[PDB]
This record gives structure tokens, C-alpha cells and sequence, in this order.
């Protein structure tokens, strides 16, 4: 039994275009242990992007944190790549 | 940090001894009993972490937390338990701290004493057949030898005794001077 | 169990010297303690499982190998006189309760300045007291081995070329016989009780065998008498 | 104080992949990880400022032995379970041990394996028992219930033990542990498909992560149905978390003895 991630994309404080914040993406949920996680500025992978030691859920799944600081603007469009064993193909999720 | 149990203990045979271990450590993973016979190794007796009393035959072990204690019990005292009795514990980081250990002592049930130096030949002097209560002291010439006393166990006849022997380069009627030898001693 | 060997050694001082221990238990856990007289075994180093090993609360002047899973050697690089102890190996399954330490059966190993004062015992059998035998129909030998220097000897009893422990009683520490010297030689008896019928009768035959474990073929020796290496020293008696 | 949990995680991979340990063990306070060991670095280091500024080298020195020994224990554990389960390939092994120290002072404890990420033993501290939960897990049951010693041991530490390093730990952190950052709610009105209003009830900048959030339609509880969001980290030290519904409706917001109300 192999479980796929979850993956939420939002903020650290309620967004404002043009103010400075930090965009997170939080993926939880999965097993097997081996991920892969990139945050996207227009399809393009973000290089300045912190994140936290693979974690461990008392449900024997795993957790991460990925982000990396921003300044929204109604133009760009932000988003979370996400590849893991239960994923054919890289799974693009967008900031709402 | 600290393991303290008695250097020495002297018990008779047939009777009981209760070896005590007083621990003070940062942390509590267990304790253990281990004996060692003089020369060699030693060997577990038992392992003790939670509260309670485990009886393993003759032996006991004992164990409470609250009071950082240990005892090892030992029942119907026998020649054979003269030991070397080492009390361990692991602390909150497994470090397996060992006690100096005690040395069991048992004194032989003496049944009919019936003390006699004697004159041995190939010169050795032996002080044999006292009761337990007798002690022998050390020579005060540095040209005279006296070892301590010795309990030898003759198994097919159910008979013990005790002896001291001594030598020199010097009679056997003064050998044992230093020594509180008994009213009644035999001197041929 | 725990196999460790050599049982004795005989070191000059900057000699190096290694111990080795082999457990055949699948044991990860593995320990090379010493043992002093007035306290409990110091842990000099120890080795968690194959491929790691640690300091333990006495590591200054030894080293270890973990060589494998089985193996774990204890070095003395240039052995000191302090180093003169009793060495234990052990091991274990694990470091948590419900793994119980396994011993090896020890390594007495005594650092000396120089091997000019290493001597074999002179042993000798005193025969029953006829006083005694009168007295108490009991009749007691006694074997003396003298002037030996280390203390590395292990004193036994044959009657009729059968090994007997009923009725034997050996002094558990020898004797100094010069105990103001520091290189103080050595002096250790045992008695051997039989009924005196038994001592009476010619045919049975009694043997103190002293055996010493001094100084190896390996070992250089530039002194006029002869050198003093393991041997078996012993006095026999008859009825 | 509040509820507070000390756990130590291990995980075990055959045959992995390039660039994924052979194994990780890590430990947590609370939500906080405070200990990180793996097959890699071979090395105990702390994941907390309060753990490195607290104990001294040699805790690090002699838990990274341990680790090493652990490490080898459980690569021939996870090499049994696939024997038993007759599996080739690449499977996990994990473990995770722990305690709690409750509000009113009464303590949990919690000893258990997964094989494939799955239930596969549990430790019952009150019986001196492993639950298997199928036959090769019965396997390893009989055998390790067969060491009295192990499962005595296991109790002390899981009740004695444990709460002793939680309680030394708690002291260490408590400027991060003990603190209080009260949440920043709001509520937000939107009519959505035609007709259908959904109300959100969102929280904000608040520590610890534990907050309750529910909907009440005149001051009784509502039997419509409310979606929960999780509580997420925001990144700072802080969580967020909302519940919403659609359609006199009020927000109640409950965060470590404080209560709130926001009427819409
Ligand atoms: C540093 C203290 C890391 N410890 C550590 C532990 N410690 C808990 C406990 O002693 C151990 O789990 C025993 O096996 C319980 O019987 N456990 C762990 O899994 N990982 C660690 O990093």
C-alpha cells in the first residue's frame, strides 16, 4: 500500500498583492519516503527555495516544508511541482 | 554517578545473607547481579527494573526504584557461594556502571573442633581443626611465612575444616605466638 | 561464549602487546574492561556494533579493532607498569534491558621495568603428621611453592594422576616474602585431606602441580641462570 | 501545564534508491524535532537550538554509538520481516516510541512497527504484550514476549524514562514549548454559485498548534456540515487553520484557554 501526497500551496500571512510574504507548500501523507518538491514562479523552478527534514506521522506516513519568500502580484502565477512513486508524471499544483 | 554496596560480608553456612546495592545515577535502565568466583569470570545471576522480589532457586533478587536499592538474597548458605558478588546498573544513557563488588565470605558450621599444631615434613607447621571463631594473624618475623586460614571440604565424608599453615628458616610449639590460638590446641 | 586469549602475560615496559576476543553470540555490543583490586571494572573502550568503536571511561595507552562482527582487539602500544590488571572482554546483544553480558574468561597481564626478577616456584609436599593421623585418622598434605615472581600461577592436586578438588584447600592471594620490597617474590600453599587408610596405603600416589606462566620462547634473556618460562613445576608423595 | 509528548521515529528502507537512507531515526517534542541520526552523516545532531545549547558533546558522542548499533539492528530486522513475508525489493521498516505527560500529571507511553508502512506490532505496556497483527507478525511476537527482561524493561523506560527526558527537555525549550501566540481570526462572507453563501472562519499566527474551531447557528451547535481545514505550519513558528459553511451564524474559536466568538 503506497500513498500519495497531498499538497497545499498558501501562504504564511493573509495575501496582498505587492506586499512581501512567503509562499508555502506543505506535502503530507505519503509513503514511500522518496519525493521530489520544487516551487514554480511561472513554470519556472524557484532556485532560493527553504525547506524542512523529511518528517514522520504517527500513521507511518511523511511530511515536508517547502518555501521560499515572495511578493505577489496578479501576473504571476505560483505553484508546487510534486514527483513520488504513486505519480506517472510530475504533479503541478497552483496557488489559489 | 555512584554504586555502593559492602566491600566485605561474612555469613555462616546454612544461614542467610542479604547484599545490599545503594545506586545514585542519572537515570534507571536496570540492574544486575553478577558473581565471580576468585580467578575468574563473571557470570549473571539476575536482572532487575521494575519493583519486586524474583526468586531464582537459593537466590533472590529484590528491587525498588523509589529508594534506589537492590539486595541480593542468598538462602541455606553453602561453601560453594564464597564469591565476589558485583552489582551493575545501565543509567538513562546505557552506561553499565559496576559496583567494587562484595566478597562473600562463609564460615564453615564446625562441628566437633578440635584444635592441633602440627609438624609436617618433606619444615611447615599446620594449625588445624579450630572452630570459625579463630582467627590467625599475620607473621611478625620477616624470615616466617603464615598463610590465613583455609576451609578444605571433604565431601565423602561430610567433614570441614579449617588451617593456617606456617614455615621459617623457629618450632612449632611458638609459630602461631601472634596468633589467639585456643585454651584446649593439641601440641605433640 | 566469549573466547579471549592469552590467560597471562609477562611485558617489559614500552612492549606492545594485543589481547584478542572472539563471541560467536551474534553479538553487536562488545567491551574490553580492566579490573583493579578495590574497584569495579573500568570500561577502556567499547564498540557498538561492526564498523564503530568509543572511548570508555579509562582509554590512555590502548586502542581497539573492532575487525568484524566476532572480533574485537585491545592494544597496548607501549605497555606502563600501571597497565599490570585483570582484562575483561564482554558482550551483548544490545544495550537495552533483556540483553544479559557475556564474559570471557579474563587476561592477567603484569608490565615489569626488566624480566631479571621473573622466577619459577620451587615446590614442595609435606607429608602427614603422624600425631595427626593418631589424633584424628585424618591425614593432611601440604604443598608449598615458593620464590616465584609474577604472581601467575594455578596450583592443582592428583591423587593417583586424577585431578581432586574434595578435601583441597589452596590460599586464595599469596604470601609476599619480602613485603617491604616492591618486586616483592611470592609464596602460596594448599592442603590435601584424606582418611588416613587412605594416606597409609603405598600405591596411592599424590602430586602438587604448580603451573607457572612466565616468560615466552619469543622473549630475549641475557641472564646466567635459566630463563623462566611457562612450565609446570611439581613434589609428589607415596604412602 | 499543557499536554506534552516526547517520540523517537526510526525507518528502515531496503534496497533504496539513489540518494535515500538506508536509514533516519528522528525524535520530536511536541511537533518539534529535537534529535536527527541517519545511515549518511552517521551522526547524532541536534534539530532545535535549545537541544544543542543543553547537552554537552558526550550526549551526542555516546547516542551516535548507540545509533550506529540501532542502525545494524534494524537493517537485519527489516531482512527477517521480507524472509518471513518471502518479498524481494525495496520495503520499509519503521518504529516509533513515546510518551506523554497529560495537563493533570497522568502519563501515556506507546511502543510500535509498521512493515510497508503498515500496523505490524504494537506494545501493550499493561499487559507485557505485543499485538500482531498477522501471522509473521505472530512470529516475532512469541519470540520477543519470550524475554521477560525485555518487556519489563520496556515499561520503565516508557513510563519512567521517557517522562524524565520529556521533562528535562520541556525545561530546555520552554521559551519555545511553554509559550502562548494567540490566533488572528476573521470571517469572510461570499456568495458563491448563485444563491449559496459560504462563510470561512480563519485563523492565523497562532502557537501552539492544537485549536478548536466550529460553527454555531444561534448559539447552538450547527447539523449542517462544516469543512475543516488542517492546521498547517505557516513557517515562522506558528500555524493556520480554518472551517467553513454555507446558507444568525457565529464563529467559536477555542485556543489554550481562551475563548472567542465572532458573530456574523
Ligand atoms: C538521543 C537521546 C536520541 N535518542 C534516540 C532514541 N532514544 C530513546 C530510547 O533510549 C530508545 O528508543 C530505546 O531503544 C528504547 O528501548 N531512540 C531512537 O529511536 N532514536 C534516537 O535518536
Amino acid at each position: 500500500i503506497q500513498r500519495t501526497p497531498k499538497i497545499q500551496v498558501y501562504s504564511r500571512h493573509p495575501a496582498e498583492n505587492g506586499k512581501s510574504n512567503f509562499l508555502n507548500c506543505y506535502v503530507s501523507g505519503f509513503h514511500p519516503s522518496d519525493i521530489e518538491v520544487d516551487l514554480l514562479k511561472n513554470g519556472e523552478r524557484i532556485e532560493k527555495v527553504e525547506h524542512s527534514d523529511l518528517s514522520f506521522s504517527k500513521d507511518w506516513s511523511f511530511y515536508l516544508l517547502y518555501y521560499t519568500e515572495f511578493t505577489p502580484t496578479e501576473k504571476d502565477e505560483y505553484a508546487c511541482r510534486v514527483n513520488h512513486v504513486t505519480l506517472s508524471q510530475p504533479k503541478i499544483v497552483k496557488w489559489d | 554517578q555512584n554504586i555502593d554496596q559492602p566491600t566485605e560480608m561474612t555469613a555462616t553456612e546454612g544461614a542467610i545473607v542479604q547484599i545490599n546495592c545503594t545506586y545514585q545515577t542519572s537515570g534507571f535502565n536496570g540492574l544486575f547481579w553478577y558473581q565471580q568466583h576468585a580467578g575468574e569470570a563473571p557470570t549473571f545471576l539476575s536482572y532487575n527494573v521494575l519493583d519486586g522480589l524474583e526468586e531464582k532457586g537459593r537466590f533472590s533478587s529484590f528491587l525498588s526504584r523509589s529508594k534506589g536499592y537492590s539486595y541480593l538474597l542468598l538462602k541455606e548458605l553453602q561453601m560453594k557461594d564464597s564469591a565476589s558478588y558485583l552489582c551493575a546498573v545501565r543509567d538513562s544513557n546505557y552506561q553499565l556502571i559496576w559496583g567494587a563488588g562484595t566478597k562473600l565470605i562463609i564460615k564453615p558450621d564446625i562441628q566437633n573442633p578440635d584444635p592441633a599444631v602440627y609438624q609436617l615434613r618433606d619444615s611447615v607447621c599446620l594449625f588445624t581443626d579450630f572452630d570459625s571463631q579463630t582467627n590467625v594473624s599475620q607473621s611478625k618475623d620477616s624470615d616466617v611465612y603464615i598463610t590465613d586460614k583455609c576451609v578444605l571440604d571433604m565431601r565423602s565424608m561430610d567433614f570441614k575444616s579449617n588451617s593456617a599453615v606456617a614455615w621459617s628458616n623457629f618450632a612449632c610449639a611458638n609459630a602461631f605466638n601472634n596468633s589467639i590460638i585456643p585454651e584446649d590446641t593439641f601440641f605433640p | 561464549g566469549v573466547t579471549q586469549t592469552p590467560k597471562f602475560q609477562v611485558l617489559k615496559t614500552g612492549q606492545s602487546m594485543t589481547l584478542q576476543c572472539a563471541q560467536d553470540m551474534n553479538h553487536n555490543s562488545m567491551y574490553w574492561y580492566r579490573q583493579d583490586p578495590g574497584m569495579g571494572l573500568r570500561l577502556i573502550y567499547y564498540s557498538a556494533s561492526e564498523g564503530t568503536t568509543d572511548k570508555g571511561e579509562v582509554p590512555n595507552g590502548y586502542n581497539v579493532s573492532r575487525l568484524n562482527k566476532r572480533e574485537f582487539s585491545l592494544r597496548l602500544e607501549s605497555a606502563a607498569p600501571s597497565q599490570t590488571s585483570v582484562y575483561f572482554c564482554a558482550s551483548s546483544a544490545a544495550v537495552e534491558g533483556g540483553n544479559t553480558i557475556y564474559f570471557g574468561e579474563g587476561s592477567r597481564l603484569t608490565v615489569l621495568e626488566d624480566l631479571k626478577n621473573v622466577f619459577p616456584p620451587e615446590v614442595a609436599v609435606f607429608e602427614p603428621s603422624e600425631a595427626e593421623i593418631s589424633h584424628t585418622q585424618k591425614a593432611t598434605l601440604v604443598c608449598l611453592a615458593t620464590g616465584f615472581y609474577p604472581d601467575h600461577v594455578e596450583l592443582s592436586w592428583w591423587v593417583n594422576g586424577k585431578e581432586v578438588h574434595s578435601g583441597v584447600c589452596t590460599d586464595p592471594q599469596p604470601l609476599k616474602e619480602q613485603p617491604a620490597l616492591n618486586d616483592s617474590r611470592y609464596a602460596l600453599s594448599s592442603r590435601l585431606r584424606v582418611s588416613a587408610t587412605f594416606w597409609q596405603n603405598p600405591r596411592n600416589h599424590f602430586r602438587c602441580q604448580v603451573q607457572f606462566y612466565g616468560l615466552s620462547e619469543n622473549d630475549e634473556w641475557t641472564q646466567d641462570r635459566a630463563k623462566p618460562v611457562t612450565q609446570i613445576v611439581s613434589a609428589e608423595a607415596w604412602g | 501545564m499543557r499536554t506534552h509528548s516526547l517520540r523517537y521515529f526510526r525507518l528502515g528502507v531496503s534496497d533504496p534508491i539513489h540518494g535515500v537512507p538506508e536509514f533516519i531515526s528522528v525524535g520530536y517534542v511536541d511537533s518539534h524535532p529535537i534529535t536527527t541520526y541517519d545511515s549518511v552523516t552517521r551522526q547524532k545532531e541536534p534539530r532545535a537550538p535549545w537541544m544543542a545549547e543543553n547537552l554537552a558533546p558526550d550526549h551526542w558522542e555516546r547516542y551516535t554509538q548507540l545509533l550506529r548499533g540501532w542502525q545494524q539492528m534494524f537493517k537485519v530486522e527489516l531482512k527477517r520481516l521480507q524472509r518471513h513475508y518471502n518479498h524481494s525489493g525495496s520495503h520499509t521498516y519503521q518504529r516509533m516510541i513515546g510518551c506523554e505527560l497529560l495537563e493533570d500529571g497522568s502519563t501515556t507511553g506507546f511502543l510500535q512497527y509498521a512493515y510497508d508502512g503498515q500496523d505490524f506490532l504494537i506494545f501493550n505496556k499493561d499487559t507485557l504484550s505485543w499485538l500482531a497483527v498477522d501471522n509473521v507478525a505472530h512470529t516475532i511476537k512469541q519470540a520477543w514476549e519470550a524475554n521477560q527482561h525485555e518487556l519489563l524493561y520496556q515499561k520503565n523506560w516508557l513510563e519512567e524514562e521517557c517522562i524524565a527526558w520529556l521533562k528535562r527537555f520541556l525545561e530546555y525549550g520552554k521559551d519555545t514549548l511553554q509559550r502562548t501566540e494567540p490566533p488572528l481570526v476573521r470571517v469572510n462572507r461570499k456568495e458563491t454559485f448563485p444563491g449559496v453563501t459560504a462563510l470561512f472562519c480563519k485563523a492565523h499566527g497562532f502557537y501552539p498548534p492544537e485549536i478548536y474551531m466550529t460553527w454555531m447557528k444561534n448559539g447552538e451547535e450547527i447539523v449542517q456540515e462544516i469543512d475543516y481545514g488542517d492546521i498547517l505550519p505557516s513557517g515562522d513558528g506558528t500555524y493556520q487553520a480554518w472551517a467553513s459553511i454555507e446558507l444568525l451564524y457565529s464563529c467559536h474559536v477555542e485556543h489554550s484557554g481562551v475563548h472567542m466568538v465572532l458573530q456574523v
